[PDB]
RNA sequence: CCGCCGUUAGUUGCCAGCGGUUCGGCCGGGCACUCUAACGGGACUGCCCGCGAAAGCGGGAGGAAGGAGGGGACGACGUCUGGUCAGCAUGGCCCUUACGGCCUGGGCGACACACGUGCUACAAUGCCCACUACAAAGCGAUGCCACCCGGCAACGGGGAGCUAAUCGCAAAAAGGUGGGCCCAGUUCGGAUUGGGGUCUGCAACCCGACCCCAUGAAGCCGGAAUCGCUAGUAAUCGCGGAUCAGCCAUGC
């Protein structure tokens, strides 16, 4: 089951990074140090409602604090105060150049990490594996997709033994360069252990 | 060529003659052919006699050879067992002087492998 | 020994030959590229996850 | 005299910056030593599969450091002006050396 | 392999005279990527061939070549778990391939000094009709004869 | 006036500059029988103008670097074959069956991961 | 080992200073088998922590600048 | 990625072309030649001849290149109740003035046999000293160090250059001219050990590597048997870097 990361199989041109700036030798590591610590901080105290892209472009202390969220509404708060102090903690730890970017990718059934998160949410909310997953897949195909494959891996719903689970629909061609496929990895979890949700969204040929 | 302790190599190039000799390898033989003025290429069989005489007047009236060497070996090795300065303690074992690996390789400072009846191992299947 | 490995390498003892690398995003030292401050394994995880810039799937 | 090296990480957006230069460099100024490309740092990297002990089975990676160069000969007010003001080097950090 | 029938493919037609076998024999002198030294020495041996006995080095060569040429050779017939060691009217290609190989290694099985010595001398004996390579060759022909039994179990 | 050849085989660069004369076969700053001796690939470098033995009528001023000695020599060969493909392309269609145009893809296959040389794997334990 | 000098703990030195001018007890219990058996320790009982016990060695004189830990392997049994 | 040529590009390259030249691509100058890196063309049984009911087989040419032109990445559904909390999680159990946090040495380097992986050799296609040449890639700020001085050497002191196609690591070896060994457990082979220094680093005995003199043993080419390898491939020959204070570096 050596499914190399779709993103890893997208690096050539077929997918962009979540970071793109320069580093000159001895300084690279320090960047990625802070960079990642921010990233994760953003991830945690913000994830609340859909967000894949951990994107940030930079250079001379400037920071293109960038992010593709989902719902922006109540997540901006009651006037821009949720963003306020969060960006204040970013500006805190990264005492350099915060310039927030809070986006939105219209469709939930877009961007595999998102529906991935939804699927883990199904089981994290103690729900029928095969059912909820298959129907999320059909949601993918419904909204307007070219592929829908999301599988859940772990102590499936109960009873000791623990494998993955089938939820495939449509076409999922991923040996092809131009196929532009999004890949997400929802971190599913139960009281009695760990579950693994992997999401695959095929988007289109030669774009 | 009874220069040192009865060392007689013979009808070869002088330096090789000195090669088959304790206390002298290529180095001290070249510097022999230096501090004696003699030629390395010419044979030791046709070597003039006063030349060999001043050669023995070099070798024996400078450093020392086979006599003192292995003797002083056994002596400073008495020290290797004077208390057993661990290296020499390992020499008292009848085993290599270092601290390498006796788990296999030691095919020099310990004689040919002393056969054991296997023992058996652990089920690798 | 896991929580204190991180603190030894952080607080820094005395003499200069008393310092050692650490994959901060996986808390380990063996096979940790000093250029990234990340283990080959941490490098790998964030590389496959597609979050490492200036780097790529080497093809040469 | 005003010789400017170019540090960048991705080759596509790299020319777009240099072309942005090349145009406005000459356009407002004069002779600009054309886009001279500089041999990329292809930093060598290897690493195995799992967290494990299957020694073989590896995936090599690398750094793709692209660097270029732009050189001018005339002290146009406007050159200096926009072409050290009007900028967007997001993933490009440039070197500026008065030779 | 079980697919095609491989082949042999080209070699090199003597980078000085104009014939394959010369430089192919050179190929089968090679001291590990040393077409340099091996060909060098082969040609040393060639010029000394012409100087010792002055009869066309490729006449002496053709002569050694043929005089070490196994028309028939003993292989091993297919009867499952029983290899009746059966001869064959060998293809002339392998006859000459073997030939040059046997010449080389036989000249090498000498305890002389340098290469061109063993070469020129053993190639002289091989040409004439006494050589060690020729001993092996004559042996194999003789084995084709001692295998008169194996007259109808060829592959 | 001048005959240029792009002499190339396995990363060995040979700038071929031909002129009229007897054959000033200089390469990199030394005579031919000086930069390449005790080796037969030397003579084959001359082979291009030996299969069309005009040979002499060419002060053969070549330059050659990179790659490797013998490889340099061969690169030089193809270069010569391309310098006269210029002036007198009539030689092109005769040297084409001769094969003095086909370059060289007998290249250095990468040190593949897990082997001792290109195609040379470690020995089996097991037993 | 060293080049310009002979590596010796200052514990040795300092405690030698003390019990030499006074003429005190035997027993030298240094928790370090690193320092040198320099001629500055005559021939005294050296109970250094072997790794289990304090292996007391009676130095001769011909020990000289030849290292402490040289005198107790802790490796029980040999051959 | 690798090969043909094509466009722009010109502190590496460059007389290719001309002046000068401490007469060195060193100064002038050029961009077509090297190259570099984005942008392309280019091979499709498409054409020619024969053949089979078709696939397709063989032969001609053009052509850098034929008929899958060499490669890497990509490795499906699924198996193996495979392995891993000593990467990380995360589940369940057990420890909690200790299965926990620290210091000190010894150890993971033991030794009477055992396979497995590997290098070095057992020698004249040999190999020691010498004289000259051709790699490609990589790496280098308290890092790289040319060169001068110093020890016969190891290496040490001094001390110019570069965040680099401009300085440095650097010396390739294999080769080739020119010198010796004269089949000798040898001048092969360096294993083993004694007498001495170097640098690292708190520290080098047990536990670093490096150099000089002497020792120069095993070994005169490997049975049952098993490994690898389809073309720049086998073999042979060398280089950098990953971790790195140093190095166990024959590994990668």
């Amino acid at each position: 089951g050596n499914k190399i990361h779709p993103i890893g199989f997208r690096l050539g041109i077929t997918r962009d990074w979540e970071s793109r700036w320069y580093a000159g030798k001895k300084q690279y590591r320090h960047l990625l140090l802070e960079d990642q610590r921010i990233r994760g901080l953003l991830e945690k105290e913000l994830y609340s409602a859909g967000l894949a892209r951990v994107d940030i472009e930079r250079a001379a202390d400037n920071v293109a604090v960038t992010v593709h969220v989902a719902k922006p509404g109540v997540v901006i708060g009651r006037g821009g105060e949720r963003i306020r102090v969060l960006r204040e903690e970013l500006a805190k730890l990264t005492g350099k150049n915060v310039a927030l970017n809070v986006q939105e990718v219209q469709n939930p059934n877009l961007s595999a990490p998102l529906v991935a998160q939804r699927v883990a949410e199904q089981i994290e909310r103690r729900f029928a594996v095969r059912r909820a997953i298959k129907q999320a897949v059909q949601r993918v195909m419904e909204s307007g997709a070219k592929g829908a494959k999301v599988i859940v891996s772990g102590r499936i719903g109960g009873a000791e033994q623990a494998r993955t689970e089938w939820a495939a629909q449509g076409r999922v061609p991923l040996h092809t360069l131009r196929a532009n496929i999004d890949y997400g990895f929802a971190l599913a979890r139960t009281t009695y252990g760990v579950l693994g949700v992997k999401a695959y969204i095929f988007l289109g040929e030669v774009i | 060529a009874r220069i040192a302790g009865v060392e007689i190599p013979r009808n070869k190039r002088v330096d090789v003659a000195l090669t088959y000799i304790y206390g002298i390898g290529k180095a001290r033989a070249k510097e022999a052919l230096e501090k004696t003025g003699i030629n390395p290429a010419t044979r030791v069989k046709d070597l003039t006699e006063a030349e060999v005489v001043r050669l023995r007047e070099y070798v024996e009236n400078t450093w020392k050879l086979e006599g003192e060497l292995r003797a002083e070996v056994a002596a400073n090795i008495k020290r290797l067992m004077d208390i057993g300065c661990y290296r020499g303690l390992r020499h008292r074992r009848g085993l290599p002087v270092r601290g390498q690996r006796t788990r296999t390789n030691a095919r020099t400072r310990k004689g040919p492998r002393k056969t054991v009846a296997g023992k058996k191992k652990a089920p690798r299947k | 020994a896991r929580k204190a490995l991180i603190e030894k390498a952080k607080r820094t003892p005395k003499f200069k030959v008393r310092a050692y690398t650490r994959c901060v995003r996986c808390g380990r030292a063996r096979s940790v590229y000093r250029f990234f401050g990340l283990c080959r394994i941490c490098l790998r995880e964030l590389a496959h996850k597609g979050q490492l810039p200036g780097v790529r799937k080497a093809s040469w | 005299k005003i010789r400017i090296k170019l540090r960048g990480f991705d080759h596509k957006t790299l020319d777009a910056s240099a072309q942005k230069i090349v145009e406005a460099a000459r356009r407002s100024g004069a002779q600009v030593s054309g886009p001279i490309p500089l041999p990329t740092r292809v930093r060598r990297f290897t690493v195995i599969r799992g967290p494990f002990k299957h020694k073989d089975s590896r995936e090599h990676f690398e750094l793709r450091t692209h660097n270029r160069l732009v050189d001018i000969i005339n002290p146009n007010r406007k050159t200096i002006e926009q072409l050290m003001t009007l900028d967007l080097p997001t993933g490009v950090e440039i070197e500026i050396k008065t030779v | 392999a079980r697919r095609r029938r491989a082949e042999v493919r080209q070699l090199q037609p003597d980078l000085v005279y104009g014939d394959v076998l010369v430089t192919a024999f050179i190929n089968k002198i090679m001291r590990d990527g040393k077409k340099n030294l091996a060909a060098r020495i082969f040609y040393d041996a060639c010029k000394i061939i012409q100087e010792k006995t002055g009869q066309e080095p490729l006449k002496v060569f053709k002569q050694a070549v043929e005089n070490v040429k196994p028309r028939m050779e003993v292989r091993s017939r297919r009867v499952g778990g029983a290899n009746y060691q059966v001869p064959m009217e060998v293809s002339p290609r392998r006859q000459q391939s073997l030939a040059l190989r046997w010449l080389v290694q036989a000249a090498n099985q000498r305890p002389e000094r340098r290469a061109a010595v063993r070469i020129a001398h053993e190639l002289m004996d091989a040409a004439e009709g006494k050589g060690g390579a020729v001993k092996k060759k004559e042996d194999v022909e003789r084995m084709a004869e001692a295998n008169r039994a194996y007259a109808h179990y060829r592959w | 006036e001048q005959y240029y050849g792009t002499g190339r085989r396995k990363e060995a660069v040979a700038r071929v500059f031909l002129r009229p004369g007897n054959g000033k076969v200089t390469v990199n700053g030394q005579d031919f029988n000086e930069y390449f001796q005790g080796l037969v690939r030397a003579v084959a470098a001359l082979e291009p103008l030996r299969a069309v033995d005009a040979l002499g009528r060419f002060d053969a001023y070549i330059t050659v670097r990179g790659g490797g000695k013998s490889g340099q020599i061969d690169a030089i060969k193809l270069g010569i074959a391309r310098a006269l493909v210029q002036y007198n392309p009539d030689y092109r269609a005769k040297l084409k069956p001769l094969g003095f145009l086909t370059r060289d893809a007998r290249v250095v296959e990468r040190k593949k991961y897990g082997k001792h040389k290109a195609r040379r794997a470690p020995q089996y334990s097991k037993r | 080992s060293l080049k310009k000098g002979v590596f010796v703990d200052d514990h040795l030195l300092e405690k030698v200073l003390e019990l030499n001018a006074k003429g005190e007890k035997r027993l030298i219990k240094t928790w370090s088998r690193r320092s040198t058996i320099v001629p500055e320790m005559v021939g005294h009982t050296i109970a250094v922590y072997n790794g289990k016990q304090h292996v007391p060695v009676y130095i001769t004189e011909n020990m000289v600048g030849h290292k402490l830990g040289e005198f107790a392997p802790t490796r029980t049994y040999r051959g």
